[PDB]
């Protein structure tokens, strides 16, 4: 008993240690979301909702599984409900109780660690939502920003001297970027929930774009 | 039958009936059929008396039991949906006798104009459901009698006095003109029910103000 | 009800009316049966009011649902799969009379020629359907009335403004010959609704200017 | 088994004592709950029915489970029977064989402590109940005070020493943050109260303004 | 069958016939249908022997279940929704010939005003209920009979002795107009049953006290 | 094997010795059981059916679930058959069945031990019956009282020395809280309930509050 | 087929007769319709022969199976009980024309009085049952001519043995009046059959007793 | 395996002789069952079809059950088929089978030892058989007498310096009660049953209070 949930959640804790960083922090129009990731086509970070988004640092296929499983979660209450009914708060819950049974009753725990977040719907004025849920359902709320994966003290300790409330894209995104360095779109994976789309607020930022807005004034 | 539902400056109002039929028999008459679902709402239903008492008591419920998982009550529109998907798994039963349909008035806390925040929609017996953008809608045997009624009459609908007002004479001329209508009984004490909901939330309307206003349309009918 | 839909030179029109019935009696004046179901696609349907609805709002659900699973769009062939699915899926509900059929207007994103992306697809009761090539259709119980209509209209259509109005026209000619569909209501200021799609999406028509060629079409005829 | 009893005993112990506590106690007015609680939007203290109420400690999905499955429960009884039938005691009797069944049968035990308390009906004249629920299913019902998680010798002590019944709701609330303390400031409590007063739901929380009005 | 029950200020009386048919022929003589189903509670059935027995034995033992498990008794209106539960479950057997409808009476021991605690409930075949607020409700063949009579004879009732009273020519008038209600049989000693709840609880009124009110009623009607 | 009932076994033991103790004793009109509860609500002591009692010590969520089965039990079986062929010596016996698989089977031995009483029917003359029921589904037959939970070796020889069987409610009431005493206390802490084989049909009733403390003081 | 009861003082008598038909054809005539089913009681069974001997058999399974697991006796109105679930459980296929109804006749060894223990049950298709409280009842093709020869002939019931004859003489007028029920046949031998139960339990009437008492009714009916 | 089915052995053989003792010896009426037996409501002793008895020793719960279990196969058989058709070397015959099951694959074995017996049809010259079936389905024919439970060698060999066939029922009990203090026992320790092949169809029958002991003096 003991020694099996110790073996777990160090398995689980080496396992994230390993992985590549993300970071997602509030700024002015929403949350922005930047990881380290190689790859073309496969992706870390990701729409949830209309207003939610979803990232995550760990073993892929495992977070993949969660993600697909968050969307039909999202998709069949808005579906039983409203669409306005589901939310950042409630896509977290989930996670937690999830990640909890698989961290306990499955064969290997998952090596992964969550960010789900929520901005305002058009025209409202509501702060951005962080939520980070951690390998065995443990929950939090954050206010400005989440760092998940890696080694997470230099990255959140540069985000601490470097953060600042309501911070423009670039500005915000180059903070994020460097705590990261604490990389360029060939070797990054940048999106945004931004909460002036009037429907959708999930967008990624993606090549000829991102390089645009990476060395922009 | 007869239920009435109908929008005035900053609420809505719902109102009912009290008879109970079977067949020609009249069989109640202190029948309650417009029940407070919701801080925000009220459904009356009209059709078979177990069904249309079981809906307004598991819709209740439901709206609590989701207030109380997730701590924010549904969005109006969620409200709508619970109550046709309802409707529609009833669908089967109805086909077969045991139909029921329900009205739905409700005051929408998150609208953007506080004085078009009333809403009220109304059910088909698969689920089908109509938001009301011209202010009034009936439901029952009386139904059109009291939205005919109502089509006169709702110009004067200002404030929720008058709304209060023409809903309990578009009912008095439901039961006018439909035999499975009760009127108000002076001999018994007994008066149509309804329901007010503003921004402050939804009452019961007191018995006493539903008599003054029959009293009033007898009066203005009788000359 | 009647719902038209037909293409123009870069783009696709849809235009649905706003009666309600049950049995002779008008029950709805202000209904919608014209849905966005997707950035570059929109559904209209006929028949009871229910499924009608269940139909575009699942239908929608399962796009996105898909997009935001698989990080791509379905093709043009996928969506069409799935609606015709899901109607096969209603076959039995609609013998007992829980029938509704819906129309399919889209702009393919990925065709070859973008003045000829625009797509109408039909469907019948039990999920078969058909890509229409002569470039307009209707559904509904004036469908015939409005088909014949823009089979004499559909030569002027060289825009989408041309599209608009043609489409307008054609339902008011159904409203004209079928009791279920309902005209332009001048005294409640209520008219068809319409969505136009294009390159750049699927935006719902401003009711200013459906009412503009409504009553151009009245006074015309008068 | 003696020890692989002893050892889900002690993990889930040892969990509970590494959270954040908990305070329910009867005062004038109902039932109080303050919770040390740093997040914004996850609750440790719930509605459960019209006159009944939760809180939990521990770990935050457990007993959140356990919160949804009482909903359920209670909303269930509700409506096959009554809503009157659905009483305090009758949730605490749940939450004993829920927790019994979890911590003998599931992967990992709750690490958790449950609250169930329960106020008159508008106008009745009962004497409030709590009823505490412990990871192994364990009840006990209390009648001035109920302590739940982390250190909870030290607060249990300060309540023993401060607590007087039918005391206001401002000196219930001090009493209750003194004793959290031998163990705080909006931006870290969660409170709410079971109002007798209240008609039909008695379940109320308060947050924000209102909140530091009282302290 | 008929089945009557009233309010009178501090109670509520219940009181049935006797009589067993199968088509015209009399199969029963001394039945019951009159059962104290709780301390405080009595029910009534009309309807399929089988049915109607297996409803009353079924109820009395649920109600005795929930109380064994909670340690405390239902409320009155969780009475009345088990009732209702029991004779909706029952609607598909009734609708092909084993249909029963009950009438509950009580007095709820958590009312504030004692001497209006009496509670009469009736019932439909889909499980529809209806508390009686206006004093007396009965149920069975003769229940129209029986309810008109109590309609003017109501106004007599003061006291537990004046419902009995009223009770039981009620069921006379009922047998007077039914031939599926049995009257009194003097000949054979045989009368309605009776169960009358206070504060006290539920007892069954004695053969002795029905009797001589039959005999007053009959000979008051010579 | 013998190694998991052994220590199936002792966790039980355990658990019931470190439990409140709990006395059944039979007496003129019926049989008493008298239980250390500081309780207001949650009970060790319950109606099983009209003349058959239950009394449990150990851990409340595990006798709770055995008394909830037992309610099930006769009042199935009553309902098949009738209520007079439920018998105490029955449920006893589907008390037995039911720990001895529970002590087997499941994940962990249930710590618990009853009491099934049995009184006469309303005008019969039959001595009470008291049946004990332990963790491993052991059952005995007892003919004046039974003790369980806690230190029951005190109290049995109090009970023992003390004993009548014909004696009032108030005698047999005392006797019942000297031998608790005698084992390590009044209204606020003692749960008190009888079988009245007077009552007419169900027999069961509980003694709370003012009646209480006249029976245990004067 | 008639299967008469009666109680008398100190127990109880069910005879059966012994005719067999397939429509008009008569397929049997030593037929057996009453059953010893315990030592306390006997099951007379009416209508399709499969079912009927399947009833008795299965009950008379079922009382003992009762009596050795639990070690006691089922008391009367658990006996009641079990036949009437039983016939219950058999409706559906009555409706399809597999009907058969029982009569019961117990001896209740814990009732207070042991000259009125006798019990005598009827049942209907659905299990509805009936303790007849006024001492003998009927089942079968000729149960009405039976019951009304019963309702004449009873005040002469003192004893075990006028008991048997009035059961006896009622069989007879059943099949003097009933086509399916067959009477004593003095040419073959072949006699109702009866059981009679007291203090001492449920036996076998003798053929040689039913001999004689049905030839004193021919006798006197003849002159 | 070794090791399992050993411990098995030894849980049940240890559970069967710490409890009392049982004996069945046939006698001139058929098979009389002795049993200590101290309570006044629990048996040990019981009827399972016409002419067929049972007895056992060990935990009350478990041979219980398995008595149940007999009652229901001869019941069962018997409607299938006649009553006629069920003997008593069947229902030791499924006995064996189902406490060799039991032995094998329950979580613990029944500590249980059972005897079923049988005698003559009414008017029919049989002679009785007696069957001992063990804690693990083995399975024994005996022609005079069975003993059961707690220490069985002392009664074994009391009954052997002392057993005639065909003894009367008051000579047959003497030698039992007398086995049986071998291994002070009066009517209210002992339970007796009798399996009577004088009874025309149920031969079970109990001997209780004033009979017992007017048979024990
Ligand atoms: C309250 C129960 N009650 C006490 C004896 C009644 O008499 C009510 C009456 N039952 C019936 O007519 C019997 C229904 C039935 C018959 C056969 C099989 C299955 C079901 C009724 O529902 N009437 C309907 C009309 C109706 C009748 C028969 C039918 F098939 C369809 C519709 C009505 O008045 N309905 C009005 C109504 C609306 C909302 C809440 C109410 C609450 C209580 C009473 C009435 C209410
Ligand atoms: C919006 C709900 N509402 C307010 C109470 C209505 O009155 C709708 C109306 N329901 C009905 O007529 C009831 C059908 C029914 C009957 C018995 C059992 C089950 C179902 C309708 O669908 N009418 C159809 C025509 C029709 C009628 C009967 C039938 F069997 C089949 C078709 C229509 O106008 N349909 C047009 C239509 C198309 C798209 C979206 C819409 C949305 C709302 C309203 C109408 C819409
Ligand atoms: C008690 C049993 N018994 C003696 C054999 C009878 O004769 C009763 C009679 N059964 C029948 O008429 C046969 C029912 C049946 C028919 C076809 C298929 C399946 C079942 C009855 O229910 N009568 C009803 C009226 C009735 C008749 C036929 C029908 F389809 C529906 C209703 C009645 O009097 N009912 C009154 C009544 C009310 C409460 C408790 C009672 C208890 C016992 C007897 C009567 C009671
Ligand atoms: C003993 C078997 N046998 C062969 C010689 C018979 O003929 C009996 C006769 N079977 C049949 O008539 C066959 C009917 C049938 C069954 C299933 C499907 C289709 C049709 C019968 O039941 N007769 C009934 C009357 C009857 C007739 C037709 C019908 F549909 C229902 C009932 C009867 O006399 N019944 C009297 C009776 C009562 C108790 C025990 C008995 C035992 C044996 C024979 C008769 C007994």
């Amino acid at each position: 008993m003991e020694q099996a949930m110790r073996e777990r959640s160090e398995l689980a804790r080496k396992g994230i240690a390993r992985a590549k960083s993300v970071v997602a922090l509030a700024y002015a129009g929403g949350v922005l979301f930047v990881a380290e990731n190689p790859s073309r086509s496969l992706q870390k970070i990701s729409e949830l909702y209309d207003r939610v988004g979803f990232a995550a640092a760990g073993k892929f296929n495992e977070f993949d599984n969660l993600r697909r499983g968050g969307i039909q979660f999202a998709d069949t209450r808005g579906y039983a409900y409203d669409r306005r009914d589901v939310t950042g708060r409630q896509l977290a819950n989930v996670y937690a109780q999830t990640l909890g049974t698989i961290f306990t009753e499955q064969a290997k725990p998952y090596e992964v660690e969550l960010c789900v977040a929520e901005v305002a719907h058009y025209g409202e004025t509501k702060r951005p939502e962080l939520y980070r849920i951690t390998y065995d359902g443990s929950i939090a709320d954050e206010p400005h920003f989440v760092v998940m994966g890696g080694t997470t003290e230099p990255i959140a300790n540069a985000l601490k001297e470097s953060y600042a409330e309501n911070a423009s894209l670039t500005d915000a995104l180059r903070i994020a970027v460097a705590a990261l360095r604490a990389l360029g779109v060939a070797s990054l994976e940048v999106a945004v929930l931004d909460a002036n789309r009037p429907r959708r607020a999930f967008r990624r930022i993606t090549g000829s774009a991102l390089q645009a807005l990476l060395v922009d004034q | 039958t007869t239920i009435v539902a109908l929008k005035y400056p900053g609420g809505v109002v719902m109102a009912g009936d009290r008879r109970s039929t079977q067949g020609n028999m009249i069989s109640g008459r202190d029948v309650r059929k417009v029940y407070i679902t919701d801080d925000y709402t009220a459904t009356g239903i009209a059709g078979t008396a177990a069904v249309a008492v079981e809906f307004a008591r598991l819709y209740a419920v439901e709206l609590e039991h989701y207030e109380k998982l997730e701590g924010v009550p549904l969005t109006f529109a969620g409200k709508i949906n619970r109550l046709a998907i309802m409707v529609r798994g009833n669908l089967a039963a109805a086909m077969q006798g045991l139909l029921a349909l329900p009205l739905l008035a409700g005051y929408d806390i998150h609208a953007s104009d506080p004085q078009s925040a009333g809403r009220i929609v109304s059910f088909d017996a698969a689920g089908g459901w109509n938001i009301e953008e011209e202010g009034y809608q009936a439901v029952g045997s009386g139904s059109l009698f009291a939205k005919s009624s109502m089509k006169k009459l709702y110009s004067q609908v200002t404030d929720g006095d008058s709304g209060l007002r023409v809903a309990v004479e578009a009912l008095y001329d439901a039961a006018d003109d439909d035999s499975a209508t009760g009127g108000p009984d002076l001999v018994r004490g007994i008066f149509p029910t309804a329901v007010i909901i503003d921004a402050d939330g939804a009452v019961d309307v007191p018995e006493s103000r539903i008599a003054e206003l029959a009293r009033a349309i007898i009066e203005s009918r009788s000359g």
